[PDB]
């Protein structure tokens, strides 16, 4: 998360307390299609990866 | 001398004058808006970071080098040999007598070798620079000075570098140690600094004496 | 000797001056993007 | 005037993640700590102390 | 000597100048590759 | 100036989780630390020294 | 220059876990733990002393 707000152009102090709870780490996987052409869609599957309780309605970032 | 004419650090005249705003549009309107210099777009939640040539940075000095080297090495060697034939009996004189077989040998050596160095250096303040030139990949080309006048001399702080921008804290700031191409320097004239030099008769034996 | 011009280690002149903007270019819009590389 | 050189060979996933390595996972290390001024010039050994340090019998 | 030149343990030139980047190819695309190793 | 030189050959399973080895598990260990300068040259004995610790009956 | 030289027979069923053999359990053991350069060459006697140490009476 410090990655990304750092990459967008804002820099959190190390060392610092935070605590999310509307965040989780996930794993994404997918399958290359064959003769998949660049532009098209393909469906992915989501999956937790640490001490997460649901994804309800998230959004992948 | 003190009646020498000089010049100050600080040339030029040292106030300004207010310029009366230009007069209202006669509309319908109260709110009157001098022309306004028109900056570029300017986001609102990114951190102030120096994005063109002009802007301002501030750098945090602090250097703090240490390195350091020893060896030695050492070797020692004894001997000490001896044999008398104190009371020779008669059968044994024709091999042993009148001591001419006694013996009596020393010997001995020694050596003890050793050396080092050591270097150090610190650095510690704070320097508002500015930047020069932005490279290719987002890097920003910085260069500095300040210039102090205590009374009798002048103290100069340069400074010279490049910074990666996210590497600029929140409240734009730098420490030293993440410029890469550091060049620091720390000066002075005056008779203080000309009091720090070697006489000329001095340098030149500190070179060319042979020891 | 002190007197003896030498030169400093920081070369070159210690300051730099802004460049004004490019005259935005009279779309609807407010959002004026300088060249960005 | 010192002058800290520095010279190797880094493996990407040996970089922290605040960009950092430190320099015991560097390859080809070449590290250099000198100087110049009169400082340095009082540090060297005189040339007849140097020669005689290499061809006194003893 | 001290003044005798040799030469630094570093040689060669301590900085390297960043290189710009190529020309984004005018496909749909806003991810653009450089060539990849 | 000192250099720090080492050679060997090593088995890949006994390299650690962080990709590292400690030396006794290496096999052919060339290990070397020497310098050079005047420090150095201190060190070494005198020709006629090493000479008599060579030649000297006792 | 120091020199630790090793040879020997292992029998494969001593071999613990973690690869490695005490040397008491090696059937023909030999071990050479020398060295050269001047401090070597302190610690031989002379020749001097080291025939009057075979030679010598008493």
């Amino acid at each position: 998360l410090n990655n990304m707000l750092s990459q967008l152009g804002i820099t959190v102090p190390t060392g610092t307390n935070m605590q999310l709870k509307n965040v989780a780490a996930v794993m994404v996987t997918a399958s290359y299609p064959p003769f998949a052409r660049q532009g098209q869609t393909i469906d992915v599957v989501v999956s937790s990866m640490g001490n997460a309780k649901s994804l309800r309605g998230g959004t992948l970032l | 001398c003190a009646w020498i004419p000089a010049k100050p650090l600080v040339q030029g005249a040292t106030t300004a004058q207010p310029i009366p705003g230009p007069v209202p549009v006669a509309n319908g309107s109260i709110f009157q808006s001098a022309q306004p210099i028109n900056y570029g777009y300017q986001p609102l939640f990114e951190d102030r970071r120096p994005r063109n040539i002009g802007d301002t940075l501030t750098i945090v000095l602090q250097e703090n080098v240490s390195a350091s080297k020893s060896s030695s090495a050492n070797a020692s060697r004894d001997g000490k040999t001896s044999f008398g034939f104190d009371t020779v009996p008669r059968y044994l004189q024709g091999l042993f007598g009148n001591s001419r077989a006694d013996m009596e040998a020393s010997g001995g050596n020694s050596f003890n070798g050793k050396g080092g160095a050591n270097a150090s250096n610190t650095f510690s303040g704070t320097l508002t620079v500015t930047v020069d030139q932005v490279l290719a990949n987002g890097n920003l080309h910085v260069v500095g000075e300040k210039q102090i006048a205590i009374n009798q001399g002048t103290e100069f702080i340069r400074f010279s570098g490049v910074v990666n921008p996210r590497t600029i804290s929140g409240s734009n700031s730098v420490p030293s140690t993440q410029v890469a191409d550091a060049r620091i320097e720390y000066v002075g004239n005056g008779y203080i600094n000309e009091a720090q030099n070697m006489g000329w008769l001095q340098r030149f034996f500190l070179n060319l004496s042979p020891m």
